């Protein structure tokens, strides 16, 4: 279920952010401005 | 005009540390809630080339 991590400061589009997910060991990364869901997870 | 340094920060840059924040805020300390005016001095800046 656990799926990978977000990194930064202020989490939400302020800042640039560290996005890590993860498919057990395919792992899926990229560090924009991102603005997620604001309440975290993998939008299946 | 458009080559631009942020004349001032809050703390110096790690090495390497990329740093594409906007916010007017101070070149020092007086309280100035995002508006420019005297101390509130935006630190991003630009040359007249
Ligand atoms: C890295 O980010 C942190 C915030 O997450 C910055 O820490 C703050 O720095 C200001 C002064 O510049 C202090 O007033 C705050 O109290 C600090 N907060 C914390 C939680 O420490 C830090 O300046 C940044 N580092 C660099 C090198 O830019
Ligand atoms: C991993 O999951 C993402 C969606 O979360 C998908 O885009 C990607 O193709 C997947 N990669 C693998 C090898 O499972």
């Amino acid at each position: 279920i656990i799926r990978g991590w977000i990194f930064g400061t202020t989490l939400d589009s302020k800042t640039q952010s560290l996005l890590i997910v993860n498919n057990a060991t395919n792992v899926v990364i990229k560090v924009c401005e991102f603005q997620f869901c604001n309440d975290p997870f993998l939008d299946v | 005009y458009n080559y631009r340094y942020r004349l001032f920060r809050k703390s110096n840059l790690k090495p390497f540390e990329r740093d594409i924040s906007t916010e007017i805020y101070q070149a020092g300390s007086k309280p100035c809630n995002g508006v420019e005016g005297f101390n509130c001095y935006f630190p991003l800046q630009s040359y007249g080339f």
